[PDB]
RNA sequence: UUCAUCUAGACAGCCGGACGGUGGCCAUGGAAGUCGGAAUCCGCUAAGGAGUGUGUAACAACUCACCGGCCGAAUGAACUA
């Protein structure tokens, strides 16, 4: 059934491509079925979130560049776990719509932590045993009566660098969440040229 | 009292395992058939029993 | 501190003295007797007597506030209208009793606030679903049956 | 079934210089320089462009064709050892008694001496295999780690230490002492 | 041998999601996918069974079918002797 399904797919990609005049390409990795739930409920009527296999988009995308040649700079766009929201509105309030969604993880293990972070001073409050992650990453900190306190503000770990099962475990029990996770749009297809979302 | 971490590497190697039917020999845990030929290789498996 | 608020969604057997042997062992923890949320969980569901329903309940301050939470298939049930039924002993009651597509796509629109579904159309199916769990029948069709005429268009349930 | 002919690929880095005489493999590396006798298999290595061997079995069985990525395996594993190093690290697991492992001499043997395992007045000894390193890694609670170039003498040397530490009559679902490979990695990080 | 999957991207591997109506209905004192009987829908969907297993007093928390990310060429099952 895979040849009707796929032409099918392919059909309603096209309809998407002409009626919708332009396009989010969206990095939707990491986003929980019900995040994205809510995130299309927000988008109802607004805009459309269309998912699909890359490679299928792509031979797709291939197919529909041979009558509209706008799209080889899509063609590299689609990578990894992306999603094509196609809109025919506003692309400032549409990237809003998109943005809002940051359900906020403590360091997820092993993922690529997007967040520099700085963990505060504070009173951890967790058990004193467990101290083990903080005197393993050094981590300057006091152990009062069992009740830890962070004494100054530690760098375990910044954006754009793998958690290691260490600081990611040691953030999970201190409760800081910097794993914002929502759909991060990456590219913004714009009526006849991508543009990087960040302007947006 | 050995903490989970660790309580969790031993029961790798002691409890995360499989054992042959027909000739009682502890093999891997996702194993399809026994390596001992006594028993023909059989592939009568069955999970290690979990403690508790 | 009381200004905890905690909420204590249980489903439950509606406008009867509930079990006081499933109840308190929630909120006896959290300092609440279990006498006082007894009415407030009976008086909330009087209506709904004989009707599983759940029942949000907030905490704070060491009080209740009880709020029959409108659950689609207690709805469902309460559309199908039967008295106050003996559960005790009239066990295996099989409401399945009919009825008209008013009261289904009237609680459709009731749960179309929290339901993703883009269509009232969609929500009456979702209940039609409930209702298929139910056994209930609708105008003397299948669920199923109503679901795909909605789809069909026969059935056109007004979107507003 | 004889397949006419089976090739593997293995990649040389920059550092490294492979001299495979008949089945004699000698890899020189930054840490050091490791060699194996293959003569057992009946391969044919092949030079590409000095960074890319070919090893090929020629009307092999399937036996024989499985063979030719074991050898495969064992020279990447050898050039990886030369390249980057192996680093296996076992934690101690003790439910009441403190394992107590040190480094002992004997005759100038290199001994790695266990006492106290499940309060045995046993005093039990793993010799140190030639070319392996012993170091008890500070910051980590119990943990003994064993580095070298060849994964096969790291490997059997952390094995050697699990397998003396094995329970006796008891159920050792319950009694889970011992030594365990918690890690199995390379000297040099992330490379 | 027969049946299937595969560049419209196969199997395995690793990583992501694995929902909402809804604790579906009837029972049990308790049963919320997962002690039982019967019903297997609908929506949101790339996608998820009124559930494949671990588990709880019930929960919860895990895991899988299902679909996704990576690599890119063959692969899986049941049979025959
Ligand atoms: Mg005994
Ligand atoms: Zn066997």
């Amino acid at each position: 059934g895979i040849r009707e399904k796929k032409a099918e797919y392919f059909a309603k990609l096209r309809e998407y491509l002409e009626e919708y005049k332009s396009l989010f390409v969206v990095g939707v990795d990491n986003v929980s079925s019900q995040q994205m739930h809510e995130v299309r409920k927000e988008l109802r009527g607004r805009a459309v979130v269309l998912m699909g296999k890359n490679t299928m988009v792509r031979r797709a995308i291939r197919g529909f560049l041979s009558d509209l040649p706008d799209f080889e700079k899509l063609l590299p766009f689609v990578k990894g776990n992306v999603g094509f929201v196609f809109t025919n509105e506003p692309l400032t309030e549409i990237k809003n719509v998109i943005v809002s969604n940051r359900v906020a993880a403590p360091a997820r293990a092993g993922a690529v932590a997007p967040e520099d972070i700085w963990v505060r001073a504070v009173n951890t409050g967790m058990e004193p045993g467990k101290t083990s992650f903080f005197q393993a990453l050094g981590v300057p900190t006091k152990i009062a009566r069992g009740t830890i306190e962070i004494v100054s503000d530690v760098k375990v770990v910044d954006a754009g660098n793998k958690v290691g099962q260490s600081e990611a475990s040691l953030l999970n029990l201190l409760n800081i969440s910097p794993f914002t996770f929502g759909l991060t749009v990456v590219q913004v297809y714009d009526n006849g040229q991508v543009f990087p979302s960040s302007i947006l | 009292i050995i903490e989970p971490s660790l309580k969790a590497l031993a029961s790798k190697y002691n409890c995360d395992k499989s054992v042959c039917r027909k000739c009682y020999a502890r093999l891997p845990p996702r194993a399809t058939n026994c390596r001992k030929r006594k028993c023909g290789h059989t592939n009568q498996l069955r999970p290690k029993k979990k403690l508790k | 501190d009381p200004n905890e608020v905690k909420y204590l969604y249980l489903r439950a057997v509606g406008g009867e003295v509930g079990a006081s042997a499933a109840l308190a062992p929630k909120i006896g923890p959290l300092g609440l007797s279990p006498k006082k949320v007894g009415e407030d969980i009976a008086k909330a569901t009087k209506e709904f007597k004989g009707i599983k329903v759940t029942v949000q309940l907030k905490i704070q301050n060491r009080q209740a506030a009880a709020s029959v939470v409108p659950s689609a298939s207690s709805l469902v049930i309460t559309a199908l209208k039967e008295p106050p039924r003996d559960r005790k002993k009239d066990k295996n009651v099989k409401h399945s009793g009919n009825i008209q597509l008013d009261e289904i796509i009237e609680i459709a629109r009731q749960m179309r606030d929290k339901s993703f579904g883009r269509t009232l159309a969609s929500v009456t199916k979702e209940i039609l679903g409930t209702a298929q769990s139910v056994g209930c029948r609708v105008d003397f069709k299948n669920p199923h049956d109503i679901i795909e005429g909605i789809n069909a268009g026969e059935i056109e349930i007004p979107e507003n | 079934m004889k397949y006419i002919q089976t090739e593997q690929q293995i990649e040389v880095p920059e550092g490294v210089t492979v001299s495979i005489k008949s089945r004699i493999v000698k890899v020189v590396g930054p840490r050091g320089t490791l060699t194996k006798n293959l003569k057992h298999i009946d391969v044919t290595f092949t030079k590409v462009n000095n960074q890319l061997i070919k090893v090929a079995v020629h009307n092999g069985g399937r036996k024989h064709v499985a063979a030719l990525r074991t050898v495969k395996s064992l020279v990447d594993n050898m050039i990886t050892g030369v390249t980057k190093g192996y680093k296996y690290k076992m934690r101690y697991v003790y439910a009441h008694f403190p394992i107590n492992v040190n480094i002992v001499e004997k005759d100038g043997a290199k001994f790695i001496e266990v006492r106290n395992f499940l309060g045995d007045k046993k005093i039990r000894n793993v010799p140190v295999r030639d070319g392996v390193t012993i170091e008890f890694s500070t910051n980590v609670k119990d943990e003994i780690v064993l580095s070298g170039n060849s994964v096969e003498d790291v490997s059997q040397n952390a094995a050697d230490l699990q397998q003396i530490c094995r329970v006796r009559n008891k159920d050792i679902r319950k009694f889970l002492d011992g030594i365990y490979v918690s890690h199995k990695g390379f000297i040099t990080e992330d490379l």
